[PDB]
């Protein structure tokens, strides 16, 4: 099987560097080097993310889409930056304006064809394609607009292969941009109707989870990114490993989406202990479920405790008892019968790889489909209206060839999306 | 990708020499290196000559240095119509000769001094002739509008109510830096009653470096020129945001330099640090483009800003949920070797549209009337190819700029 | 079984350092080290006070609550101070004002949620929880107020698990504070209605017992604390050891509390002989009961000889004859039939561990529920009225959002509490 | 957590330089180390200049040193109203600029000299403007109220009956240190008829170190600032306790230094050692905050105090059972390298509210009348934006401070 990552925008890009920083080491691939793999198993399934050309050069099969040179020229001028074949860099030296409209209708719409071109060169690579990984932020141009287009096109070209989306939904407390809800509401819209698996991460849900669950005092972006990339590795790549009970994107999809919206999840990693001290090793297993299922530790902003779950997928990856795994999951399902929805006898989807995260003994990625994420699109949707009402920075959109009915559309859509999700919380 | 620049008027040229200095200074290109990417216009030779005699002498092509040996005249009319006309063609030619040589440009950063002769008038038609020859680009004009009480020219308003009305329907985003309100910064935030023009220039010469220079320069959150006007203007009026810089600390006196983000960002909204006598006396912000540079963690920002979004006493417009364009660059600022600028490892050049200018325009419009009310120096323009029309009809113009900047705010 | 200590306030905290200083050695746990245990028995039951993470790092499962940094920053910057996981430190950098009201309604009330949070992380640790140990002084803010809150919340969260309270009731002769009866009367109130086992210690009952029963001439606080901590080790931890006849918090509770008030006890240690000389070894057993049952030697201020007993629990811990133990207890019950209450045929609750205090041959903790402690709450209650009458330093309470009916309440309550206790002395 | 400090008036500044000295001295931060956390106000430049010329010169930011080149004037009015006004804004700005930079503060330790111009007046409105801008904090003002017979200014009372009434409804706890009654200590408990102001300052400079410094510093019985006002004021009147220190022995003459607790605590209640000419002539204590520092065993205290509680001749108020806040710190005191302070390994800085001041206020109020009774230097204030109101109406004010300090005691 296979997949082809997609680094839309700067963020989605910045993260690319971290997702590939990791993944590679979790596959023994040095900058341009080959497979130094401490083992022999980190190779029989690599294909999922690379391509064979030289014999020591397995190149990441991702796409780097962005209308701001400097960015990709920071990712390509640093560490692992020199492993991507230049063909991968689909830049847009234009003005990468922070407008969803500027990267979806006017500026991005041009650079698109020169992207799809490659997304096809990579898809028609070899063997059988599974789906595409998509990273980006719903709070900018090259991210929400242009990346949200990249998919609307992808999903027309292969409505068969899957589409996981890793979105950095606009954090609450403080917005790292101003129109944010504009660029956001507009991209979520496109998401709820193309990709079929979305993993929403919040820069501040991370800080928290990174400053209190990792006594880490100076959580640089690199970190946040790093933590995130840690989860997306547990998801995909991982399951493309052996296991007593292994799954793969689809299983994950076909066990997690009760209703076609596409629904968005909230990823959570397992061993998340501070370096030295904490290295408690309390990782027998009840310790991992202890972790994963708590409020804090959910990369999302919202707290599960604020709304039932529809599905859950503990994708563990480290030798354990299909008994102490299958078992724990249960008590968990009974101690919290309250929030776990009922019309699904077994919400949880236990998954079990074998080999764990390179240096760790036992981990377990969590992919939750809780109704709690209602209380986020609400947020976003609110911010919109409060500012849409006055058409705040709307001239930067319309003036870019947009529509007063376009914004209406998205909000509503994504706004209805909130509605539905409640239809199950009840 | 690029952005040409046309420094018009002695001032726009002095500021130009300055902003142009800071440049090479942070790009390792000494006196004689590459080739600029702008031009210099003035109807008084002796000033452009200063760029021909003084420093940064050979870093320019005697071709991007336009002069009209003739007369400057501190009057719009003459500079726009009568005299200024003769040169324009030639002027344009360069911004069409320099605009061609490049590769897919983005616009022209124009540098003028609102209340002058060559600065108000001339440009008026320069930007004028641009909006038609390249309507398909960005026209961000960086102005130095009339000191609130410390003006110079006796007519100033005549020249500034006229550069506003003629350029209004032609610019994309007009940045504004108040000459006086910058002095305060030199008195209160740097301490020096000896501020030579050569300083104010070093300052804008800084805030400007944060706009183009570094931004057009790779980073963790790039922001294109278009980006601005888009994320910065809510309405077609060539809207004028205000420039502000954060670490404006003195490189001698105090030294707390290490002023983490959380601090430098709060230091932008206090009115005593904004290169403009438009103290947020009520003006609700409606969009700010926080351009950071240096060592800055996106969370630090996507938090420092969050804290702000909830200070309320900083009231943002209604129709605007979130109006915070976070622009992050890498390379920290670059202070003159030994001027008077601190030299921190991070700064915040935040610019914005604030219902505040409702004031600044008001106070500058009123001025005008008083004199027009008596025709004062009117015979100086009429006799220069203007009419009771252009004045009265440019007054009415701004009138709807006092209503505009009023309606887009103060109301919900 | 298990328990989770709670170091409320400075005192309760200072003592934490001594209670853990001891207990650890009575369990071979070096600073951050593991189990060096001279034996193998000091480990099969540790769980009661620690947690398994690393494999050499069994971390004390207690809570450190205090609104004065310097304190916990003295306990954390000294000896065993570096064994508590930082997560344990629930500080309140606020102004730890000496007001019961400032640490129970205004300042402490905030820091509470961030405490309960952990008290749950520790409770939901593993196995089965028994109860929580609580140390503090009823003569200050972070002690009586905030700690008295911590319990009122604990007892709402698990009205099943027990609650032993170690209170440093305001010593008579001289008060180490001024409002003392204010901070006190207010905390005893909360006690008589939440915790169900309280062991009241008196800084001056200790001095005495420490300057005449230990020719000790310079009894530093460390000492007092040390002596106290000696008793609380005999109580809990001890019984979590084998024994011909062992008991555990409940037995202790279910044999010592005839009437629901909760009732307060008065702990007494056995071998309390001065170092060199005195090392008489007269510890056959009649010597321990000789000790324990005398007036002096009761960590309380009041003297048993001044009021019957309801229950007594000689929790011995050192190989002895269930005959010379069960026997002695009797004569004792007959030589003093006078004061020992009658409606309880066998007031005494003989308990018998096996392994003794590390370096000693034979010891026996005494937990007396005598009616004598009436003459202490009286004291306290008096001091109140004499000063309440004039509302002395009341503005420091009210001005902190308090009530003129709040003080009334407590006094009465705790005042009635005196009443009742007499209902048995007769 | 922190506590800013505003040293107002030459005196409050001299004492400031002193208290500020003792600080670094016991924190290992020489001339040029970190950054203070206070400000300096005065309407006579030459004095703040002493902090700008003399020792501890570069340990401050020319920003936390406010001056009004103008005139001081030993008159409330002028300092409060007329002149003092002009500066206040600016003053505040720092205590709002310095109050922001921190992390969850607790209050401002204010340092003023009751009977002065810049000290009485000014502050009056400084504390005034604080109680409104941060009502949600602590306002402990450390005053140096009028020597009982050895006053200086001719008007003194005018200035002190006015700083009391205006600050009364604004402070949290006002500490008091009597300039004269401190001399006695220098004559009787240290022996020296050569006490320079620079000494009294070293003293308060000590008692104060026991308040903030060490207390805000970890210990076996920490005591927050709030703690004070709570455990120290029975009633809203910004009640004024008295400062007292124990080991005030001479570092040359006698040497019994090793004076175990049991001694140093008894040495606090003898009236000849309390930095205040308010000898417990009858004033019943109503709350004392015994702050100890150095090697002290809690039992030693919870005994030394017990012994006291039963001396009766030390009669505490009725409505107060126990009024003894025992504050224990670790680090012993820290005496000037070679001043004249003994240097023991334990001390007792006990402060308290005593029905005693019923006197001190009385004797200071009476003063006032005598002069007001003839208007004496009244024309000096009137002509400075005051009126027969402010005087007469601030007299009535204190009147109910003579009744207050009378009612809260002497009665059961």
């Amino acid at each position: 099987r296979e997949i082809v990552h997609i680094q839309a925008g700067q963020c989605g890009n910045q993260i690319g560097a971290k997702f590939w920083e990791v993944i590679s080491d979790e596959h023994g691939i040095d900058p341009t080097g080959s497979y130094h793999g401490d083992s022999d198993l980190q190779l029989e399934r690599i294909n999922v993310y690379y391509n064979e050309a030289a014999g020591n050069k397995y190149v990441p099969r991702a796409i780097l889409v962005d209308l701001e040179p400097g960015t990709m020229d920071s990712v390509r001028s640093g560490p692992f930056g020199q492993i991507f074949r230049p063909d991968n860099f689909v830049f847009g030296q234009s003005g990468a304006g922070n407008n969803w409209a500027k990267g979806h209708y006017t500026e991005g719409a041009e650079l698109v064809d020169s992207v799809l071109d490659v997304v096809r060169k990579e898809s028609e690579s070899c063997d059988c394609l599974q789906g595409f990984q998509l990273t980006h932020s719903l709070g900018g141009g090259t991210g929400s607009g242009m990346g949200t287009l990249l998919i609307s096109k992808i999903r027309e070209e292969y409505p068969d292969r899957i589409m996981n989306t890793f979105s950095v939904v606009p954090s609450p407390k403080v917005s790292d941009t101003v129109v944010e809800p504009y660029n956001a509401t507009l991209s979520v819209h496109q998401l709820v109707e193309n990709t079929d698996e979305t993993y929403c991460i919040d820069n501040e849900a991370l800080y928290d989870i990174c400053f209190r669950t990792l006594k880490l005092t100076t959580p640089t972006y690199g970190d946040l990114n790093h933590l995130v990339s840690a989860t997306m590795s547990g998801v995909t790549t991982c399951l493309r490993f052996p296991g007593q009970l292994n799954a793969d994107l689809r299983k994950l999809a076909v066990n997690m989406v009760p209703f076609p919206r596409l629904h968005f999840f909230m990823p959570g990693f397992a061993p998340l202990t501070s370096r030295g001290s904490q290295q408690y090793r309390a990782l027998t297993v009840p310790e991992l479920t202890q972790q994963m299922f708590d409020a804090k530790n959910m990369m999302a902003a919202c707290d599960p405790r604020h709304g039932r779950y529809l599905t859950v997928a503990a994708v563990f990856r480290g030798r354990m008892s299909m008994k102490e795994v299958d078992e724990q999951m249960l008590n968990v399902q009974n101690k919290n019968s309250s929030y776990f929805v009922e019309w699904i006898p077994n919400n949880v989807k236990t998954a079990v790889c074998d080999i764990p995260p390179r240096g760790l003994k036992m981990s377990a990625t969590f992919i939750g489909n809780s109704t709690a994420i209602q209380e986020l699109f609400k947020r976003i949707s609110e911010q919109f209206t409060a500012m849409f009402r006055r058409k705040a920075f709307l001239h930067w959109y319309t003036g870019e060839g947009m529509d007063e009915m376009e914004f209406t559309e998205a909000e509503s859509n994504m706004n209805d999306l909130v509605s539905e999700y409640q239809q199950y919380q009840d | 990708r690029e952005c040409i620049s046309i420094h018009v008027g002695q001032a726009g040229v002095q500021i130009g020499n300055a902003c142009w200095e800071l440049y090479c200074l942070e790009h390792g290109i000494q006196p004689d290196g590459h080739v600029p990417r702008a031009v210099f216009v003035d109807l008084e030779p002796t000033v452009i000559d200063e760029v021909r005699t003084g420093t940064y002498r050979q870093l320019f092509h005697p071709e991007q240095l336009i002069t009209g040996k003739e007369d400057a005249a501190n009057n719009y009319a003459r500079g726009h119509y009568t005299i200024g006309k003769e040169i324009i063609d030639l002027v344009l030619d360069r911004i069409r000769k320099l605009a061609d040589q490049c590769t897919g440009l983005q616009g022209f950063s124009v540098f003028h001094s609102f209340g002058g002769g060559t600065g108000s008038g001339f440009t008026s038609l320069l930007m004028e002739r641009l909006s038609v020859d390249y309507g398909k680009k960005s026209k961000l004009e960086f102005s130095i509008y009339p000191a609130p009480q410390v003006s110079t020219a006796v007519v100033e308003p005549y020249n500034s109510i006229l550069t506003t009305h003629t350029t209004l329907e032609h610019s994309d985003c007009a940045f504004m830096v108040d000459n006086e309100a910058i002095y305060d910064i030199c008195r209160r935030n740097l301490d020096i009653e000896r501020p030579t023009y050569t300083n104010l220039n070093r300052l804008i010469g800084q805030i400007v470096s944060s706009i183009t220079a570094s931004l057009r320069f790779d980073g963790a959150l790039n922001v294109d020129l278009t980006e601005f006007q888009t994320n910065l203007v809510p309405y077609p009026r060539g809207h004028f945001p205000l420039a502000t810089y954060a670490p404006v600390i003195s490189a001698e006196k105090a030294y707390h330099e290490q002023l983490s983000v959380a601090e430098i960002t709060n230091a932008c909204f206090e009115p005593a640090n904004q290169m403009v006598k438009c103290d947020p006396r009520h003006g609700k912000y409606m969009a700010c483009c926080l351009l950071y540079r240096g060592d800055v963690v996106p969370k630090d920002v996507n938090a420092a800003i969050a804290t702000i979004k909830t200070k309320r006493t900083i009231q943002f417009v209604d129709w605007c949920p979130t109006g915070f364009k976070v622009g992050i660059n890498y390379e920290p600022p670059t202070v003159v070797p030994g001027g008077d600028l601190a030299k921190v490892q991070r700064a915040v050049c935040m610019l914005s549209n604030t219902t505040a200018i409702a004031e600044a325009w008001a106070r500058l419009d009123h001025k005008f009337d008083l004199m027009y009310a008596k025709r004062a120096f009117v015979h100086w323009y009429v006799g220069e190819g203007m009419e009771e029309g252009e004045f009265s009809e440019a007054r009415e113009d701004m009138a709807a700029l006092e209503k505009d900047y009023e309606e887009v705010g103060v109301d919900s």
